[PDB]
């Protein structure tokens, strides 16, 4: 029985290691009646004829699962959208090597999809644990008017209700704006001095530009930030002593493709052990129906639990997001970045390196500022008032 | 008198015979000042994920389609999302009347102007309680399955129930796995004793559920099923909610579909005196002004409104009645956000869900 493993990659050289990864699959296992082949297709720099290539070549080759890759553009929803539509609606699983944006976790669209990398919305999961241990019981959110930002805001609030906290005050931006200085006045009078950002490079540009202008980067201010704006065009006026976040193997295509092959290498053996194992459709036009084995193929797919690859400990489950990833925490000193924090997947593990706070201060601050003046309400009662 | 060559595409052999007949009817039905109606009849091949972009752009190229109405005689809504993608690049509006607009696809992609004629999940859970308000049925349960989108179903019903002077009571949330086993399905379904139940499952996922109810005893006597969700073993006691155009004429259905794309844009000509960029590049402009343009639609004694994502904001619709002879009877109506029934009733009377407790009911004189 011929088993085809499809994939869409970028650059000719990267596709070469795909052949190496699939070649080792045959030798690493004792499979006798199972043969693996690799299909290579380059990215078409236009969406209109992008669907033509996947239909006429990959679909007609009856591939088993497809691997996607980051497009050459710095940030675009171009590569993963067409690929998850055509093959996605044939109930053909799609493996996301570099899919990290938070929209593709709804199951209203993109019915079948698996991610080997946790998305951006999961960053808030470790924010709370780091927030809780370092006191920090009062915060303010600065999230832009984007669908991705809403998911991050929801995750923080949906778990904070255990401690009975409403996260003080939340401000909503408009993406693409260039001057948000006036609306930052509402972020000054509050007692809290802990600011959390989750936005893009363009949105974070205006935030970091006026942060030093309003004397917001001095002592007593602590910034918790998202991974997107730590590296990029926002580095021009990024405040010092920023407590950011990053993910290991975030741009290692060769490491991720090996892990994706390993997960399905054992899975394909499990598929050839049951009954009613109908082959995925042959061709792109001849078949006009959803093929038999639906969730059963996905059910075993989201059941792998082994220890292989550089990252290891893959437990794809539920919506298809990785669990307990390896994160890192870094600081910005003199326009130079150094990593101080190491996350093992369970709790934050700090380092002996000094964690210098924004504005050039060493003592640990807290998000609290006393209100000197009090406004008082009274009513007219004859004996009392 | 700005020209407008509206396009019509149909899938299925049934429309092939009547493709030419719909010409004079559609053209004569729609008439607006300063606008030209030139419908074109086309037939598509198959209803599935397929290389539609090969020919859909081919017909779009070289022709001023402006707007095309999508029709399909298929229950599965597996064609709208792939058609949604090609709508984003072309920045042109496509409306589905029957089949294509089977379910509400939200949220959509950035810049998409694809609109539907259907009922949202939340809108299907607000008339179900309106008719239930005047017909008692205080006791109810919730049954959910492994189908995607179940999380919104439980959240939507909970919001409406709370904070009401009636004070609805809940008997917990029931979860069943059709792939587990027959023994597990039957025990969970009969765990809670109630004659009124709420079900949510896929169109093809329903059949395993009905088999469990047959051996669980919750099929005979008087039991109520609310078939709310995507869409011989069919015991009596089922109800659902659908759109007003549940049995509209084929000629009039296309007329309603072509009305929104053409008549809605007539207000633009009042301001001053387009989207054919497929097989072309170096142009993205803006594609969000169309949503606010298509807001004021009113025809056939109905109010049609759309939000940013796009569906029936004011869904003038009807509720189907109980099905006995495999017929889709309709008994409830809902217009102008007001409930209306054709068969008013009090408590449980003859031939309309007689009480399930013949030995626990009394008639008392005073």
């Amino acid at each position: 029985k011929i088993v085809n493993i499809g994939a869409v990659l970028s650059t000719r050289k990267h596709e070469q290691m795909f052949r190496e990864a699939v070649n080792q699959a045959n030798k690493r296992h004792g499979s006798w009646k199972i043969q693996l082949n690799a299909t290579s297709v380059t990215h078409k720099p236009n969406a209109i004829q992008m669907a033509l290539s996947v239909c006429e070549d990959l679909i007609s080759s009856q591939v088993y699962a497809i691997l996607v890759s980051h497009p050459p553009t710095p940030n675009d929803h171009f590569t993963p959208t067409p690929v998850s539509y055509t093959a996605g609606f044939y109930r053909i699983p799609v493996l996301g090597l570099t899919t990290r944006m938070s929209i593709y976790s709804d199951k209203s669209i993109h019915l079948s999809f698996l991610r080997t990398v946790p998305p951006y919305s999961h960053q808030s999961s470790v924010w709370f644990e780091m927030m809780r241990v370092y006191s920090w019981n009062h915060i303010i959110l600065l999230v832009s008017d984007d669908h991705e930002g809403r998911a991050a805001q929801k995750r923080l609030e949906t778990l904070l209700e255990e401690r009975e906290s409403k996260a003080e005050k939340v401000l909503q931006f408009d993406p693409g704006t260039k001057n948000v200085t006036a609306l930052l006045m509402e972020a000054k009078e509050l007692e809290a001095r802990v600011i959390i950002l989750s936005a893009s490079e363009d949105d974070a540009a205006t935030v970091y530009r006026a942060a030093a202008m309003l004397n917001m980067t001095g002592s007593g201010y602590v910034w918790l930030v998202g991974e997107r704006e730590i590296s990029g065009n926002a580095l021009r006026y990024a405040p010092d002593g920023i407590l950011g976040l990053q993910l290991i193997n975030g741009k290692n295509e060769s490491a991720h493709i090996s892990d994706a092959v390993g997960v399905v290498a054992q899975a394909v053996h499990e598929l050839l052990e049951k009954e009613n194992i109908t082959d995925p459709p042959r061709g792109c036009v001849g078949n006009t129906n959803i093929w038999k084995t639906g969730p059963l193929f996905k059910r075993v797919l989201m059941s792998s639990k082994y220890a292989d690859g550089v990252t290891g400990r893959v437990e794809f489950n539920e919506d298809g997001d990785r669990k307990f990833a390896n994160y890192s925490i870094m600081n910005l000193q003199n326009r130079k970045l150094v990593q101080v924090g190491i996350y093992n997947g369970t709790h934050v593990i700090p380092n002996d390196r000094k964690i210098i706070w924004p504005g050039g201060e060493t003592e640990k601050p807290r998000g609290y500022q006393m209100s000197t003046r009090l406004k008082i309400v009274t009513i007219h009662q004859e004996p009392f008032v | 008198a700005r020209p407008l060559n509206v396009a019509l595409v149909f899938s299925g052999p049934a429309y092939a015979a009547e493709a030419a007949r719909l010409g004079p009817a559609v053209a004569a039905a729609v008439r607006s000042p300063g606008l030209d109606v030139r419908p074109v009849a086309l037939v598509l091949n198959g209803s599935d994920p397929r290389s539609l972009v090969l020919q859909l752009c081919d017909l779009l190229s070289g022709l001023r389609v402006h707007g095309v109405v999508f029709e399909d005689d298929s229950r599965a809504p597996a064609v709208a999302p792939i058609l949604d993608f090609l709508s984003a690049q072309t920045s042109l509006p496509i409306v589905a009347v029957h089949g294509g607009a089977a379910l509400v696809l939200t949220p959509k992609e950035k810049g998409s102007t694809f609109l539907q004629l259907g009922s949202s999940t939340e809108q299907q859970l607000q008339v179900i309680f309106e008719v239930l308000e005047e017909y008692d049925w205080t006791s109810f349960v919730a049954v959910t399955t492994r189908a995607p989108g179940h999380r919104a179903f439980l959240s939507y019903i909970e919001v409406l129930t709370d904070g009401s002077l009636v004070g609805w009571e809940h008997r917990g949330a029931l979860t069943l796995d059709p792939g587990a086993g027959e023994a597990v399905l039957s025990a969970q379904l009969r765990s809670v004793s109630a004659q009124i139940r709420l079900l949510f499952c896929a169109r093809e996922e329903a059949e395993p559920v009905f088999r469990a109810a047959e051996e669980a005893g919750l099929t005979g006597s008087g039991y109520v099923w609310f078939m709310v969700g995507p869409q011989a073993p069919l015991p009596a006691g089922l109800f659902a909610v659908r759109s007003a155009g549940w049995r509209d004429d084929l000629a009039r259905r296309v007329a309603a579909g072509v009305a929104v794309v053409a008549r809605g844009a007539q207000a633009l000509l009042r301001d001053y005196g387009l989207g054919h960029d497929c097989r072309a590049q170096n142009r993205t402009h803006r594609g969000e002004s169309l949503h606010r343009y298509f807001m004021n639609i009113t025809w056939d004694n109905r109010d049609y409104s759309f939000n940013e994502d796009g569906f029936l904001v004011n869904p003038s619709l009807v509720v189907i009645s109980l099905t006995r002879d495999r017929t889709w009877e309709v008994v409830g109506s809902w217009e102008q956000q007001t409930l209306r029934l054709k068969y008013p009733l009090w408590s449980r009377y003859g031939r309309f869900l007689q009480p399930v407790d013949d030995t626990q009911h009394l008639t008392v004189a005073t």
